[PDB]
RNA sequence: GCCGAGGUGGUGGAAUUGGUAGACACGCUACCUUGAGGUGGUAGUUUACGGGUUCAAGUCCCGUCCUCGGUACCA
RNA sequence: UGGUUGUCGUCAGCUCGUGUCGUGAGAUGUUGGGUUAAGUCCCGCAACGAGCGCAACCCUUGAUCUUAGUUGCCAGCAUUCAGUUGGGCACUCUAAGGUGACUGCCGGUGACAAACCGGAGGAAGGUGGGGAUGACGUCAAAUCAUCAUGCCCCUUAUGACCUGGGCUACACACGUGCUACAAUGGACAGAACAAAGGGCAGCGAAACCGCGAGGUUAAGCCAAUCCCACAAAUCUGUUCUCAGUUCGGAUCGCAGUCUGCAACUCGACUGCGUGAAGCUGGAAUCGCUAGUAAUCGCGGAUCAGCAUGCCGCGGUGAAUACGUUCC
RNA sequence: ACGGUCGCAAGACUGAAACUCAAAGGAAUUGACGGGGGCCCGCACAAGCGGUGGAGCAUGUGGUUUAAUUCGAAGCAACGCG
């Protein structure tokens, strides 16, 4: 139910979750922390779209 | 959060990581193991070597949830803990919210 | 009826490009080229400062990342709502790139559209960015509906 | 009430502010032009009938 | 009079004490669409009553009123 | 009912003469091929023509030649606080007469036509941009309240005067509009640029006073002179830093100003204080193809006074038109 | 419908009247319409830019209150209209 209602939540959420299936209801943009700081992703953003 | 840098002695996590998020959006923060996920929110929300600039809205009411359970006023009753003003503030606000 | 064509003005006093004046005519609110030229030159001076390059090459690189190859138009037959993928002719590639730069720059939100357009160019350069959401999503819509052409 | 009201305008009232503009050819206020001292429709009619020495059809 | 049953919104009606002028399907109202109706789309209105128990009551409890039916005087 | 309009619609249609075909209603022309913005024009045709429509002539803008120089203009000529003076009609300007763009000329396509596509010239290129112009008719559309009106009705009243109120009501809906929700922003200071139009019991300089709305005396002007009239967005500095705020101004209290017998219902404006809803809007829906949309001020009618409406005026000034699949 | 014949049945065949209307109908013409076809055109659609619908007020109109809220307009083509 927290997976459900946080989708109907009215924005400004910073959802750290080590799950892969919880964030499928609570994600529009991602912050992938990686080597040498953040990576502000808005999609998968892998393999450097060409 | 502009030009942020976070280091622990020689353990360096953040370096010049410029991102800016406004209201009304779902921000998922993913770290495989130790990406500072828990560390960023502390250095979003606090001082202590957020090297750079972290600006946040002064009139926003940030409700915070921790990973670690070590922020309880221990040995208190949830009666005294939860702010229950008059009559249905125990029931219609609170005790229904607990049992339900 | 038939196709009609248009024109645009060649130079800019700093950065002598056609397409930079095309962006000057874009993002003009209420008939004010002066505000858009000031915003534009302060933004390109930030792009020249913060990254030690000439902002022409960063700006064209960002364009190359945003310019979509494939629009997907509509073709409704019956009750079907089919979408048909269209090879975009490169004029519309440039103009959709400029619209997406301008729209998602002012849609970002920072403490001037100087900074917003500059950071949007800096994101579309290092391809992950806000207009490139629209690039990726249009290519995914053309990739899924490629059966019609 | 038409000729009575025309007659009342043709009077001198108690006060100068009771004075209002009126037709002089086809009795009505609301759009009597001060220059011609004429009602609007009567101005259109007479200006069609070749009178009123200034006005022709306008284009510019 | 006695026994048994139900008393909610304009309607029929679910709800094991935990939030309902109403949650569910209709009506109803304001708008949209249409030439104007209908369909369709958007938003909107204290539990028969009175007194408790309870942190909380449609519900648990004590009383009153109404209606269905069985059980009687009489034709 | 006359008269005068909306609408389809600036759509390209609508008819008639004479002829022929059909018992007749009708048909024909007006259909077909190309072409157009066009029933435009050509070609073919049982039709040949014609009329109302379309276009053109009319007004404006785009440029140049001539005339005409003050109140307009200042290039060289010196004086000027100042185009003020003398000087000059060159230049802009003004307002008259012209010239000018006609597919005219080239090449290509296409019946050889009509026309179309590119090219050259040119300020202007294919009705150059716009206006005015609104066919037969449709809605028994609108107007008996601008007027005139046939018929019917009232008449010491359904007519007339006067004051007062109302046409500004207010729980609600609904058209059009204005202002915002903000950093391309708000406030403050500096610099510049307009067009069009108005002025006789009117426009009203300048000076003075008032924070301001304005006030008192008054020059010039029946106006290319003088006034309205200090354009504003813009540009450049200072300042705030993303909040229901240095956003926005509703609403409201008090004290004022002007107009006018008189501003209570029921005027505009100013000053102080208060500062709301609103952080870009659901279904749906509208305008616009270029100096347009967006935006910024200016002007004039009406009128003593009342403009967010309307009618014109300039300022900056875009994005897009692949196409006709859909409404 | 009644009667009759045929039929296992369903029904077939034969077949009126009271009553009711001043039309029903055919073919063809001119139009209009089609959730018929073709061709074309218009900010009509698409391609865009800005809005309206949300808020505040100005303004006009419906309802309602009224002593009167004067009269006229009412889909496009009434509703900052006379």
């Amino acid at each position: 139910q927290l997976e459900e209602t946080l989708s109907q939540y009215s924005g400004t959420l910073l959802a750290v979750s080590h799950d892969r299936y919880f964030l499928e209801k609570t994600t529009n943009s991602k912050l992938v922390i990686s080597n040498n700081g953040i990576e502000k992703q808005l999609a998968a953003a892998a393999a450097a779209a060409a | 959060v502009q030009n942020v840098t976070k280091a622990f002695g020689e353990r360096t996590l953040f370096k010049n990581a410029n991102f800016t998020i406004q209201h009304g959006e779902k921000v998922a923060i993913i770290g495989p193991n130790g990406s500072g996920k828990t560390t960023l929110l502390n250095i979003i929300l606090g001082q202590e070597t957020a090297e750079g600039s972290v600006w946040v809205s002064p009139s926003a009411n940030i409700g915070y949830l921790t990973q670690e359970v070590f922020d309880l006023p221990l040995e208190q009753t949830p009666e005294e803990l939860f702010e229950n003003e008059t009559f249905k503030a125990r029931g219609h606000v609170q005790n229904l919210m607990r049992h339900l | 009826k038939g196709p009609v064509a248009k024109r645009d003005v060649l130079p800019d006093p700093i950065y002598n490009s056609k397409l930079v004046s095309r962006l000057i005519n874009k993002m003009m609110i209420d008939g004010k080229k002066g505000k858009s030229q000031t915003i534009l030159y302060k933004s390109f001076d930030i792009i020249k400062e913060r990254t030690g390059n000439d902002a022409m090459e960063v700006f064209e690189q960002a364009l190359k990342n945003i310019m979509p190859v494939l629009e997907v138009k509509a073709r409704r037959v019956g009750g079907a709502n089919y979408q048909v993928p269209v090879e975009v002719r490169p004029e519309r590639r440039t103009t959709l790139g400029l619209r997406w730069l301008v729209n998602y720059a002012r849609l970002r939100g920072e403490k001037t559209m100087e900074e917003r357009l500059a950071n949007e160019i800096l994101d579309a350069a290092n391809n992950t960015g806000a207009a490139v959401k629209k690039r990726e999503d249009t290519h995914k819509m053309a990739e899924a509906n490629k059966a019609f052409a | 009430a038409k000729k009575s009201m025309i007659a009342k305008q043709q009077r001198t009232p108690k006060f100068k502010v009771q004075e209002y503009t009126r037709c002089e050819r086809c009795g009505r206020p609301h759009s009597v032009i001060r220059k011609f001292k004429l009602c609007r429709i009567c101005f259109r009619e007479l200006a069609y009938k070749g009178q009123i020495p200034g006005v022709k059809k306008a284009s510019w």
